[PDB]
């Protein structure tokens, strides 16, 4: 019932600015102290800062690595907290989380790079000729992330979506596969649902025997 | 700046085991310590605060104790879905600080991978590149060797792998290897194969295909 929904994340130039939002519901917002925390890929949690309640004069404290660049704020009427980020550096690249100290949101990626946004191509991994395996190859995109589902979410058991790998080109790629009954191959439809939000790319790919 | 150092950095235990992680605070931090769980792909989740208070809706098998400088996180009976990295957090003074995290892995019996090879699609061939993919599905332990051969030539330098985190039910891993070639190079050869070596296979297993077929 308690919800924290982050937004505002995406690709931004080195030196640029960005403002994250955390839409809170399910709790008496004004009484809580809202926190931000970030995590670079494959690394640990790092506290960003905390803002206190009105009764505490909305006092704010920051991690040393961000003070003077990042500003945390709140709007109790909106039940929203904010993280305004200035003078962005590449080292700031991470998934940012919002917290009321007890629950955390899903997080939003911030990428600080001068690299260009690119949409991916979706290629089939077609099953051969009793378990069968098939998949989708999501190739050459930037920045992270892409999401993949199967049959609009109705197929989940036997699904493995792999961690994206950064290619030599500076472009990412990832595979998503599923293992299914061999007998369902010419009967049951298999569609991978690919979304690459930073490039406004959405693809549905039917994968079947060639 | 208060240092939180966790022991150990990584841990491998069996299902049903009692598992224990310690955190040492570089100053007296009383009971102002929280423990977090972060499963693969998810946001961290609060398990314990004030050193030993269990957050609401947290399973009883998780517990914490300690005071001053020495803190203990405990799982009484390790379950398959407990695969995660665990973090401690100091919240006595600003700046709040996390331990470096403990990666928890599960030991289980050997499981052999199932192997599949996938040729590149006609669609991708239009763009001048060819991706050949080999999938290794549901194996334990993690160590696995994948060799690509194109008409008997071992390919080296032109593949990348990606491996999933341990599955929350069977505790197995999966692994994809993608071999990338120019379309011209691909059209010049016939036999494409990936050969998989692994503890649960009596001898290496090869999946292959011929291009023109």
């Amino acid at each position: 019932e308690v919800q924290l929904v982050e937004s505002g994340g995406g690709l931004v130039q080195p030196g640029g600015s960005l403002k994250l939002s955390c839409a809170a519901s399910g709790f008496t917002f004004s009484n809580y102290w809202m926190n931000w925390v970030r995590q670079a890929s494959g690394k640990g949690l790092e506290w960003v800062g905390e803002i206190r309640s009105k009764s505490n004069n909305y006092a704010t404290h920051y991690a040393e690595s961000v003070k003077g660049r990042f500003t945390i704020s709140r709007d109790d009427s909106k039940n929203t907290a904010y993280l305004q980020m200035n003078s962005l550096k590449t080292e700031d690249t991470a998934v940012y989380y919002c917290s009321n100290r007890y629950y955390w949101g899903q997080g939003t990626l911030v990428t600080v790079s001068s690299a260009s946004t690119k949409g991916p191509s979706v290629f089939p991994l077609a099953p051969s000729s009793g378990t069968a395996a098939l998949g989708c190859l999501v190739k050459d995109y930037f920045p992270e992330p892409v999401t993949v589902s199967w049959n609009s979410g109705a197929l989940t058991s036997g699904v493995h979506t792999f961690p994206a790998v950064l290619q030599s080109s500076g472009l990412y790629s990832l595979s998503s596969v599923v293992t299914v009954p061999s007998s369902s191959l010419g009967t049951q439809t298999y569609i991978c649902n690919v979304n690459h939000k930073p490039s406004n790319t959405k693809v549905d790919k039917k994968v079947e025997p060639k | 700046d208060i240092q939180m150092t966790q022991s150990p950095s990584s841990l491998s235990a069996s299902v049903g085991d009692r598992v224990t992680i310690t955190c040492k605070a570089s100053q007296d931090v009383n009971t102002a310590v929280a423990w977090y769980q972060q499963k693969p792909g998810k946001a961290p989740k609060l398990l314990i605060y004030w050193a030993s208070t269990r957050h609401t809706g947290v399973p009883s098998r998780f517990s914490g104790s300690g005071s001053g400088t020495d803190f203990t996180f405990t799982i009484s009976s390790l379950q398959p879905e407990d695969i995660a990295t665990y973090y401690c957090l100091q919240y006595i003074n600003y700046p709040y600080t996390f331990g470096q995290g403990t990666k928890l892995e599960i030991k289980r019996t050997v499981a052999a991978p199932s192997v599949f090879i996938f040729p590149p699609s006609d669609e991708q061939l239009k763009s001048g590149t060819a991706s050949v993919v080999c999938l290794l599905n549901n194996f334990y332990p993690r160590e696995a060797k994948v060799q690509w051969k194109v008409d008997n030539a071992l390919q080296s330098g032109n593949s990348q792998e990606s491996v999933t985190e341990q599955d929350s039910k069977d505790s197995t891993y999966s692994l994809s290897s993608t071999l990338t070639l120019s379309k011209a190079d691909y059209e010049k050869h016939k036999v494409y194969a990936c050969e998989v070596t692994h503890q649960g296979l009596s001898s290496p297993v090869t999946k292959s295909f011929n291009r023109g077929e």
